């Protein structure tokens, strides 16, 4: 048996839907990662 | 080590050693500043619910290690009342 | 960003979970230890 919030864990779900990221930033991070694994 | 025995501490390794790498990865991002612009929120909700699974599953090792160790104690107690009184 | 608060929610659920794995282990170690007792 463990205890664990469930209130706390779908609101870290909420604040991250809530929250966008800068198209053009979200590119950048995706160049980066080809680059850096080839 | 029986079956049992051996079948639980190798699937309660693997699980271990996936929750230590999870962490430190998540842990590292979170860390620096500079770290977190590297990741997307949706990276965060990817990691988070993989922790989750991960303590889920941790979780319900720990307790079945609990369990046998208790028939353990009960055999154990057992065998005493019959060859020690 | 990551924001602030949202930073803060997460330390909380992971703590969360840690104190949940570490009691369930520290029940473990209490049979472990009557073992030896009786």
């Amino acid at each position: 048996s463990y205890y664990i919030d469930a209130d706390l864990l779908r609101e870290i779900k909420q604040h991250l839907k809530q929250q966008q990221e800068g198209l053009s930033h979200l590119i950048s991070i995706i160049k980066d990662d080809l680059e850096d694994i080839k | 080590p029986a079956d049992y025995f051996r079948i639980l501490v190798q699937q309660f390794e693997v699980q271990l050693q996936q929750y230590r790498q999870q962490i430190e990865e998540l842990e590292n991002h979170l860390a620096t500043q500079a770290n977190n612009s590297h990741i997307t929120p949706q990276d965060l909700s990817m990691a988070m619910q993989k922790i989750y699974q991960t303590f889920v599953a941790l979780a319900a090792q720990l307790q079945s290690i609990h369990e046998n160790v208790k028939v353990l104690k009960e055999q154990y107690l057992g065998y005493r009342k019959m060859f020690l009184g």
